[PDB]
């Protein structure tokens, strides 16, 4: 029938001509071409078309549009098979009811059912009022949801526009959240109730726009140009997730080959042992293709985490930065890591770490902030693991963080370092001033215990001579180790004892 | 002779040959009117016999979540007409102060998923109970319901009553002499009232006690002297003059902050030299209101 | 053989009579007499008497001490087994060389097998350095066992002296830290490197005291006057907490009745709606005998949480606080709620909830701060907690709020109300200038509308109505309600899918 | 408050007086007598007794009565924990709609959960059919319940009264 043709073209119509080219206006796709643009062509089966409103209290019941605000289905990428729901901004602003709750409700059920990752994008413009204490319901199950599906499927949420109220708790919970440059922010309450209770008066830009979300709070995960870049680089990174928590990472036909030897890297680290290196050139070399895939680039740049392949398949890479901070150890490094970290391990995804480490960042700031459990954080994630783990000590680690960062007694299965490693206790001058106290008064018997003592223990050969370090390698052929370990470590097989869950420190 | 408590919000009010009688001026769950006068309720009953019920009945009467002024009446007639127990009262007090660790730990030995039974362990009969500065050494031991809690010289007192921890007034004999006392739960120990006198008493064994005393004795500083706000808001009213004095705990100011009321409260025994702040004016954090 | 005899009296010595009267001159108790005041008398079982260390270099070969520092064993308290260690400040400052940690690995694997809690009592020096590398490798082993026995049996630590360096890790990793108020401190650097490093001066007390780490920043869960109090007051603690994660919660028969009632809570809430209340006294009126073991007490007091005993079996309490800050969730009573609900998921405690919360802390401070994810922590916890989970909403409960609170949708079993509950979506002020917005002119209408929507919206009935509460309640009858409740909830059983563990927000 | 009391009072009425006496005189016992009956003195706690329900159709609006028609809850027999619910015929007719449903989908979901017995009582007319579709959804989320049951507590069901219709 032709009638059905025409309710579903203006089903296909939102809120109105007007209102879609307001929104193009601004700059900003509509919800259905935001799907187009990331499911495969001719791929998207929609649920749920008609779905109206129940509320009939302020006036509200005289404007049934058709939808109520959420496009929802399941399509596939690159062949493989995903579920995903996008906010409607124009129609009720993106508000959220019953009703509205309901549609998203069934397909997060119906994707942990069949196992397969959820991407939500999110344009909303917060609670509906009048709907009164329904709304609350909505939400909750919503969160629920969430919650039991953490660790069994990927979720990726991306914030395209305002998203302000409660709703900002949905994509809290979820695994990656990106953001668009200049036109999406984020936060609990909103200008007019910051200005009236404590008299400060700020923009909803300068309050949870995506500067301060990716490079102060921690929150946001990336930013990019504009929607089409956001929408293919979501698309991207989806190819290297593993679908679920059973199946194993994806694998591809590799261009690159195993026994390749890289000269360059013999010359990476200075002589001069204050000068600094630039940790994201190795990485970048030690990769199938010079293809990386970073994680939280702005914030807390002294330490570096993201995806490669190696061999074809997936690897998580961490990294110390001593281009920043010397490449101390603070807590917000901490903390990216260690969340970093609990998801690879969470879903089968070997690790590779590269270290270099002198210390702890001091200062009474960072006491009073909880340096103690945020660093204690990062040395229960890697602890626990129970995914390959291969470690590289490339110029020193010293002290306690010499153990948080992958050591041999956490439980790393191989550890190699190359020849300019320095491992001890701490450094030379500290440790020769607090073993001979009784003789500081002088300067040049300190200076010559000092070269004594540096020549004798700031090396890696004492750290090998106890068995710690598994072998020197030569740096040159670096890659190939790492190829060849990664590959007899996929049978790795261990039991731990039943617990209901950890007690991680919060 | 009768009775009349005086007050110079109520948690708990739980009233009590003699035969009494209260009459009751505000109920449990009141609050302190500053509209009518202060007065709180009425207790009435040979002379001796008579002022010795009075003295028991006052013991008994309990009084929560003010500051009431029965202390002072139990005090004045004490008189032949705060103190430290002695002679006659120390030991009365030391008997109770006992007893109640001793039922405290014969309930808190029946924890179950024990390893081995627990009746091969035997109790320890010495124990040294410490009142606040004083000393006493009693050995306790269970021979019916009621116990014999012998002293060192030889004297002996036994106690026998029925309180269930929880109520908040122990009522019971000890030695044939009957006895009321309010308890009070403190950190390690309890927090007795018999007469106008008051006690903090602990209770270990000997080697414990022989241990606590390398603790030295911890002091108690100062606060400023000024009354800092710590809380940014937006002040409501100030309710003293310049040139009253304050007692520890006694409200000063009231503030209004998330559209809640928060009540400040001084810290020494000074009187008050000028505000630094005024009625409606806004203060952020460390904002001087006082200047002690 | 008397030399028996002998050398067990001279190892029973430690390190000399003049360090020992250092020692009780400082007002610190010694090791032994720590270890004999918590156990119960004649149960302690001692390991490993006579050990010594193995280095040779530095002139460390000429003083060997039996025993190395720590003191290690197992006893029983209150007729149940338990294994515990103290570090040894009288030999070697408490340092930790290799066998020290041979020690200290023994008793914490041998613990987890036989599944007991574990006591630790800190008073050490931090790193051997004449030990070199060798020391780090001792650290490493001790955490990896911690972290095998996190959620499986209590651990419980006890701060009773200088704790520096990477030591600080170990007990940062267990459930529970207690501190001793004017001889204790913590921290991963110390004074002399933050003078050479920031130039600030500052002393040992001032950086890392007992007053800011139960103050300022989280770590600790409580303060005492003394030893013999901390002591004492773990003995009392320990008869609340379950063996391990598989025996329920320890019972003793109860002095009270299950059938009072108590008349004054008709009076607890004030008719202003602006005069405040202490829920503290509710929650000490609910309690068995009015005993309740407070956690972290003095640090975010806008939230009550603790340990209490209803009918016999342990109960933990949760509690919104109305005296300070008008009880709104920030982030630092969201951590510490939350991860006390996990630890009280983890081994089977039941959760009681009293709700009284008006919303969230605005703010430009708490945005930057990471308000998002640190207010989803405890969504989380409470969503994902297999337990018998009772909340009663006694006052308010506005917006998003009302949701992470434990409500009836995120999975709590039983909700009640008292009569004076108002639940709602936001205040009736704010919801009527949204909703009438075309009339924000007016004064009189305003505030007509404003009377109407407060009298018919702004009460417990409409979420009744709706069936979002089981029953409301007269106060005065609470405590019956609760002990009942719990009976019937005591066969929760519930199955969820298959996951390595969850991604809990970090 | 007394305002509670007495809407309580309004609530445990039903239907009215009157269509109680005529109940009474078809010699058949109301819904809170029987389940009074069934379970040990002064253990019955009942849920949700102030649900309306949700339609606005055929002028359905005009007559809102608490409780829906059922009522549900849980108790002990001989100290053992038993869940209940039973329908009432004063209230509608005990017929079946939306919210109606959902206390009985409360009930089956949380005896499931507890492991315990249980007890249905019958008195119904059918589905209400000014509910339209939505009726039938109630229907069938309550058959689901019962499938998952079975064989994990026993269920016993009473018919005391025209359980005809579906
Ligand atoms: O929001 P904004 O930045 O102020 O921009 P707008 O004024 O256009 O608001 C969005 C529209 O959805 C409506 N809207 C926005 N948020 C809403 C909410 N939480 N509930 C109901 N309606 C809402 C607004 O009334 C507005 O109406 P409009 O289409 O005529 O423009
Ligand atoms: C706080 C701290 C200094 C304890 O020492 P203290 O309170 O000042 O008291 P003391 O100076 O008398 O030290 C106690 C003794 O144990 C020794 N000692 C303390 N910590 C030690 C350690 N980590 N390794 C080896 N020996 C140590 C000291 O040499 C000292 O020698 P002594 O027995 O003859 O008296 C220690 O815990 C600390 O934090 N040290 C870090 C500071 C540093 O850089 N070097 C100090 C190590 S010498
Ligand atoms: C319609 C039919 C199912 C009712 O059979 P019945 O035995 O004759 O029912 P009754 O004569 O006792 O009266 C039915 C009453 O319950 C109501 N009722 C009963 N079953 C109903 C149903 N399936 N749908 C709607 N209303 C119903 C009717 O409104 C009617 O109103 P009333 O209480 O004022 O009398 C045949
Ligand atoms: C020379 O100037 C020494 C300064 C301290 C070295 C750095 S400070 C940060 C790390 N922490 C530490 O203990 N040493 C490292
Ligand atoms: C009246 O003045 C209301 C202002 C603030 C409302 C209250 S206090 C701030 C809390 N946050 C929020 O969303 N509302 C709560």
């Amino acid at each position: 029938l032709e009638k059905l043709e025409e309710r579903r073209a203006q089903a296909r119509l939102g809120g109105g001509e007007k209102r879609l080219e307001a929104q193009h206006k601004r700059g900003k796709l509509t919800a259905r071409e935001r799907i187009e643009l990331l499911l495969d062509h001719g791929s998207f089966e929609e649920f749920d078309m008609f779905v109206q409103h129940r509320s009939t209290d302020f006036g509200m019941e005289k404007q049934k549009i058709p939808g109520d605000g959420v496009v929802t289905g399941w399509g596939t990428v690159n062949g493989r098979t995903v579920f995903l729901f996008s906010k409607d901004f124009t129609v009720f602003g993106g508000s959220l009811s019953e009703a509205h709750a309901a549609k998203i409700v069934k397909v997060q059920d119906m994707a942990l059912k069949m196992r397969a990752p959820i991407i939500g994008i999110f344009d909303a413009g917060g609670a509906r009022i009048q709907e009164g204490v329904a709304a609350l319901g909505g939400y909750g199950e919503v969160f629920r949801r969430n919650v039991a599906a953490s660790g069994v499927i990927p979720q990726i949420s991306v914030i395209m526009g305002p998203c302000a109220g409660g709703d900002v708790y949905s994509p809290a919970m979820t695994d990656f959240i990106f953001m668009v440059r200049d036109t999406s922010y984020m936060f609990v309450t909103g200008p007019d109730v910051v200005k009236t209770v404590t008299n400060e008066v700020v923009t909803a830009e300068e309050l949870g726009g995506a500067k301060v979300h990716t490079s102060k709070s921690s929150i946001a995960d990336g930013s990019f140009e504009n929607d089409v870049e956001a929408i293919l680089q979501i698309r991207r990174l989806l190819d290297f997730l593993p679908a679920n928590n059973i199946e194993g990472v994806p694998e591809i036909e590799s261009f690159d080959d195993v026994n390749r030897l890289d000269k360059s890297l013999d010359t990476l680290i200075p002589d001069n042992p204050n000068k600094p290196y630039d940790m994201g050139e190795l990485i970048r070399r030690v990769v199938d293709e010079g293809d990386f895939f970073e994680i939280q680039a702005a914030y807390a740049r002294n330490i570096i985490t993201g995806f490669g392949r190696v061999e074809g398949r997936t690897v998580g890479f961490v990294a110390n930065q001593p281009l920043v901070l010397a490449g101390v150890l603070d807590s917000d490094a901490s903390r990216k890591a260690a969340r970093f970290v609990r998801f690879c391990n969470a879903f089968s995804i070997p690790i590779v770490t590269f270290v270099d480490v002198p210390g702890f960042l001091p200062g009474t700031a960072q006491e009073y902030g909880g340096l103690i459990k945020h660093g204690a954080k990062l040395l229960f994630a890697y602890s626990q693991a129970t995914v390959p783990l291969v470690t590289i000590i490339t110029r020193k680690a010293f002290g306690g963080a010499y153990d948080v960062m992958a050591s041999k007694h956490v439980g790393a299965d191989l550890n190699y370092a190359w020849p300019t490693a320095q491992i001890a206790v701490m450094g030379a001058k500290g440790a020769v001033e607090i073993i001979f106290r009784a003789e500081i008064g002088d300067a040049d018997k300190i200076a010559e215990r000092t070269k004594e003592y540096e020549d004798r223990f700031l090396s890696p050969f004492v750290a090998a001579e106890r068995g710690y370090i598994d072998e020197v390698i030569m740096p040159h052929s670096t890659r190939k180790r790492i190829a060849r370990a990664l590959g007899m470590l996929r049978t790795k097989e261990m039991e731990q004892p039943w617990k209901k869950h950890d007690n991680i420190p919060l | 002779v009768e009775s009349r408590v005086y007050a110079e919000r109520l948690t708990t009010y739980q009233p009590p040959g003699a035969i009494v009688r209260n009459d009751t001026g505000v109920e449990e769950g009141g609050e302190i009117a500053i509209h009518y006068d202060p007065m709180i309720a009425k207790l009435v009953t040979t002379r001796l016999e008579a002022i010795e019920a009075q003295a028991t009945a006052l013991d008994a009467f309990a009084i929560e979540g003010i500051r009431h002024n029965i202390p002072f009446l139990a005090t004045l007639m004490a008189h032949p007409r705060a103190p430290e127990p002695e002679g006659p009262v120390a030991h009365r007090l030391a008997a109770v102060a006992a007893a109640i660790d001793h039922k405290l730990n014969i309930r808190k030995r029946g924890i179950s998923g024990q390893m081995r039974d627990p009746s091969l362990l035997t109790f320890q009969r010495e124990r040294v109970v410490v009142l606040s500065g004083q000393r006493f050494n009693v050995t306790v031991d269970p021979d019916g319901d009621d116990l014999l809690v012998t002293f060192d010289d030889g004297t002996t007192a036994p106690v026998r009553s029925a309180w269930r921890p929880g109520a908040p007034v122990w009522s019971g004999t000890v030695g044939d002499q009957s006895v009321a006392i309010q308890v009070r739960p403190l950190l390690n120990g309890v927090f007795l009232q018999h007469a106008g006198a008051a006690a903090e008493a602990r209770v270990f064994t000997r080697r414990e006690a022989e241990l606590a005393d390398l603790m030295p004795v911890k002091e108690n500083a100062g606060s400023g002297k000024q009354l800092l706000c710590p809380m940014p808001g937006l002040v409501k009213q100030i309710m003293v003059s310049e040139g009253q004095e304050v007692k520890n705990g006694e409200p000063l100011a009231i503030v209004e902050a998330m559209k809640m009321e928060n009540v400040l409260r001084a810290e020494r025994d000074g009187t008050i030299s000028k505000i630094a702040a005024k009625e409606g004016d806004s203060l952020a954090v460390d904002a001087v209101i006082l200047e002690f």
